[PDB]
RNA sequence: CGCACGCGCGCUACACUGACGGAGCCAGCGAGUCUAACCUUGGCCGAGAGGUCUUGGUAAUCUUGUGAAACUCCGUCGUGCUGGGGAUAGAGCAUUGUAAUUAUUGCUCUUCAACGAGGAAUUCCUAGUAAGCGCAAGUCAUCAGCUUGCGUUGAUUACGUCCCU
């Protein structure tokens, strides 16, 4: 369209969000990239911000997401969604867990350290699962 | 010799020995019918 | 399908019976009534059509009750039970089963030896099944003649497995615990093996059979040894074999220089670095 | 230990509440209607505390279904549960929550992919 | 054909049949083989099918050229059509389809 | 680097056969999202004629 | 209906003629309560599901013109195991069935799998046959995947004999 270039300014793989939320993937699926964070959390962001998914996308502001920020970094006031999530109002904890790729995993198996311990399902055959399907 | 065998003296066409290697383990927790035993604690070594 | 269960309710009444008749019928297709005691110099009525309705219901044998000259034939089963008959006979297989493997003319059947160390009771049954006037004669010979050709570089210092017996449709294949190229995930020395398979192919023109038909199935990294896994290869490549007076090798010997380049190159991404060679030397180097 | 909530406030609920929380294919079963199969077990649980060693071990008494659900309130006693024939001894504590009794059951002598000694004794030894 | 082609009709087309007059004809079958019965050897004879092969290697092989050869296509499936009748006339041989244009009227002729 | 597109498609629309995004492949720079994009703003240049529009297949013709 | 293996069945995904946000809105083999709990046509209850707070029906009328689907046009992404797939599974929802367990399928949203038309062999084909795509039904309390149909739109290649059989 616009035949303009830049000045070393845009990359091709970028390091956000303590891993590789990617610069050319967008906020939304290298977000998906990283494990936790589905499509239309960002996508509400397009009735806020309008950034949807038609871009290569080494291109975003570190400002713009502070009005994310207003959406992220406080989980208990900021528009977290409800029928939307990985795990979420859980049996492990109870809260909406729209967490991220350091944070998945160990709030994903809280009901599989439990039931045949409690002599059911899942609490001596998943560990057997981990001292067998483990390695 | 009587109870120092395998197999009984019919080698002389027939059996293959089915072997019965006893290796066995223990059955923890309270309650057994005749299933669920042998699934209980496997500590697969 | 298959029946296996119709055979542990005879004597020696088909003992002295089996391999006299089984030269029999070859001598002389279709066997008429009153010959079962007479072909084995089995008495006439001591124990006889006692045996014979023994055998009647078990598919070895049937009556074939046709206009007085009458049947009894060593269905399917006078080839199929009577060469297990016949390894209990010739000193192989001592009873019937610890068998997993399909294939069509080559069922895998695992059992273990007289040894005790396991092998293969492959079974040839070509048609399914279709056993008639050459699917008989085939899978009578087709056990013996590749019972002669699996020693063509085994001799010459490469790797082909051995047979053992070939008891009218049962070739016996120690047995290989493979690993074929589909299976496999990693190597530790890629580059040698690419340039050994115009290699191979080199080697098979020494014995001068050129073999082709390599699918995802073929190279098997076995097992020789079990702890340190000092791997072999066995090579199911054979039945592409062609006699090279014939006019088709104008693309047989092209298939040696620029056929093979896909698979270490793209299963094994990772571009490969070695050499090749033709076969141009094996025309005189043989 | 119940949601990490009250615990003064968890343990003698019915089969009426959080569930219009819940998704609809375990809501259509907590939040309909409570069953009250276990309101006479209470009865025969006020007498499996008295005459015990008392807070240790009480007897294993029987219970022969697999879509019952036990509700925590009754911390140091024994009930014997279907397993497919016996009845497995549990010292009934809050640590199981709506899960099924007769979820206690793995009913086979194994399956032999490891070691397959019992396939061994349907093959064909011969004459 | 017709949201493919006016990038056919800008290179020396005012109709678009104009550089397509010498192009679609002169790919003209003359030989191609039968399959030898042999008796073990599958040889090839010097013989002659109706004309509809170079055609269709030129046809044929534009109803997979135009689809099935833009079939799972680096580009899409109607707009890799932007190449496949500029210089069909006559044998470049350095294409999908022309490559074995010359192995009508040698492959008949090695071992014949 | 700043307009070294702007004089060599200006020069070189009358050099390039054609006017596609595989133009930009030869110097080896994108392959990517950002051409979908550009199909409805580049001909305010006024070369290459536009032929036909479909909202699936988008096509245009060169000059 | 639990899974070391193996086969087949259909259905898909391995992509830019792809599907997505909405407008252009068609069929019929049509089927619907008696001495009652059916088909369903009012807004909303509802994140969603329909209850039939109601109504219309002994029937081409009321559903019904089954306002059916694949779908056509303004906007979405140019090849990146990919905005391809929902594969597996979780959390926020029902119509029921006296309770959804080995969840019975109807319901919002993330997990996004093998697989680069795939080694051997092939399934049916001529003036209406390939090829998709629907509709509703014994499956229905949860739908059709099998099925018998009808309807929608409907391609390369052809009158020939044993080479397979």
């Amino acid at each position: 369209s616009l035949v303009v270039q830049e000045q070393g300014s845009f990359q091709h793989i970028l390091r956000l969000l303590n891993t590789n939320v990617d610069g050319n993937i967008k906020i939304v699926y290298a977000l998906t990239t990283i494990k936790g964070v589905g499509r239309r959390y960002s996508n509400l962001v397009c009735k806020k911000a309008d950034v949807d998914l038609h871009k290569r996308a080494g291109e975003l502001t570190q400002e713009e997401l502070e009005r994310i920020v207003q959406i992220m970094q406080n989980p208990t006031h900021y528009k977290i969604p409800a029928w939307f999530l990985n795990r979420q109002n859980d049996i492990t904890d109870g809260k909406d867990y729209h967490t991220l790729a350091n944070n998945v995993e160990s709030k994903l198996r809280d009901d599989l350290e439990r039931l045949k311990k409690i002599r059911a399902h899942r609490g001596i055959r998943h560990f057997w699962g981990l001292r067998v399907r483990g390695q | 010799e009587y109870d120092g065998l395998t197999t009984a003296r019919y080698d002389d066409h027939g059996f293959l020995p089915g072997r019965e290697q006893t290796s066995k383990k223990a059955a923890v927790p309270k309650g057994t019918s005749d299933y669920q035993a042998k699934w209980y604690l496997d500590d697969v070594i | 399908k298959l029946d296996t269960s119709h055979m542990r309710y005879l004597t020696t009444d088909d003992f002295r019976v089996l391999q006299a008749v089984e030269q029999g019928s070859r001598s002389h297709e279709v066997v008429p009534t009153p010959l079962i005691h007479q072909i084995s110099g089995m008495r006439s009525q001591s124990g006889t059509n006692r045996a014979i309705s023994d055998l009647a219901k078990l598919s070895l044998i049937s009556k074939m009750r046709n206009v007085k000259y009458d049947g009894y034939r060593l269905t399917y089963n006078g080839i199929d039970y009577l060469a297990l008959k016949t390894m209990l006979n010739r000193d192989t297989v001592y009873s019937v089963g610890n068998t997993i493997g399909v294939g069509k003319e080559s069922d895998i059947y695992k059992v273990s030896d007289k040894n005790g160390n396991p092998r293969v009771m492959k079974i040839h049954r070509l048609g399914r099944s279709n056993q008639g006037a050459n699917w008989m004669h085939l899978s009578r010979l087709a056990a013996n003649k590749e019972y002669q050709f699996m020693s063509m570089l085994y001799s010459k210092g490469f790797k082909v497995p051995e047979p053992f017996d070939n008891s009218r449709h049962i070739v016996v294949m120690e047995l290989i615990e493979g690993y074929p190229m589909r299976r496999l995930r990693k190597h530790k020395n890629i580059p040698k093996l690419y340039s050994d398979l115009m290699c191979f192919i080199v080697d098979l023109a020494n014995s001068g059979l050129i073999h082709c038909d390599f699918n995802e199935f073929n190279i098997m990294i076995k097992d020789k040894l079990e702890d340190e896994n000092d791997c072999g290869f066995v090579v199911i490549d054979f039945p592409q074999c062609i006699s090279i007076q014939h006019q088709d090798a104008d693309y047989y010997f092209q298939r040696d220089v620029d056929c093979i380049r896909r698979f270490f190159k793209k299963k094994l991404k990772y571009e490969p670095k070695p050499d090749s060679s033709m076969l141009d030397t094996e025309g005189f180097g043989d | 230990s119940y949601r990490g909530v009250d615990l003064e406030k968890l343990l003698e609920m019915s089969t009426e509440d959080f569930v219009k929380l819940a998704p609809a294919r375990v809501r259509r079963r907590f939040a309909r209607g409570m069953t009250s199969k276990p309101a006479g077990f209470m009865k025969k649980l006020r007498a499996a505390k008295l005459a015990a060693p008392e807070n240790e071990k009480p007897a294993p008494v029987r219970t022969h279904m697999r879509n019952m659900i036990i509700v925590p309130e009754m911390i140091g006693s024994v009930v014997g549960i279907y397993n497919g024939k016996a009845f497995n001894q549990v010292e009934i504590r809050p640590e199981m929550l709506g899960h099924y009794l007769g979820e206690f059951s793995i009913t086979y002598t194994p399956v032999r992919h490891g070691r397959a000694g019992a396939t061994t004794s349907r093959f064909i030894p011969l004459k | 054909i017709k949201h493919t082609l006016d990038i056919i009709n800008v290179l020396t087309d005012q109709n678009p049949i104009q550089v397509v007059v010498d192009a679609i004809t002169n790919t003209g079958p003359r030989e191609d083989t039968t399959r030898v019965g042999g008796g073990g050897a599958a040889r090839r004879q010097a013989v002659d099918v109706s004309p509809l092969r170079r055609v269709n290697q030129a046809i044929a092989l534009l109803t997979i050229g135009a689809r099935e050869a833009a079939f799972r296509n680096i580009k899409t499936i109607a707009e890799t059509l932007a190449e496949e009748l500029i210089n069909a006339a006559k044998g470049s041989s350095t294409s999908y389809a022309i490559k074995k244009k010359d192995e009508l009227e040698r492959v008949a002729k090695s071992n014949r | 680097l700043d307009q070294e597109k702007y004089d060599r498609i200006l020069k070189e629309v009358p050099t390039y056969r054609y006017v596609s995004v595989s133009v930009l492949v030869d110097r080896l720079k994108i392959g990517g999202s950002l051409a979908r994009i550009a199909l409805r703003h580049l001909e305010k240049e006024g070369i290459i004629k536009p032929i036909s529009k479909h909202s699936k297949q988008a096509i245009y013709t060169r000059a």
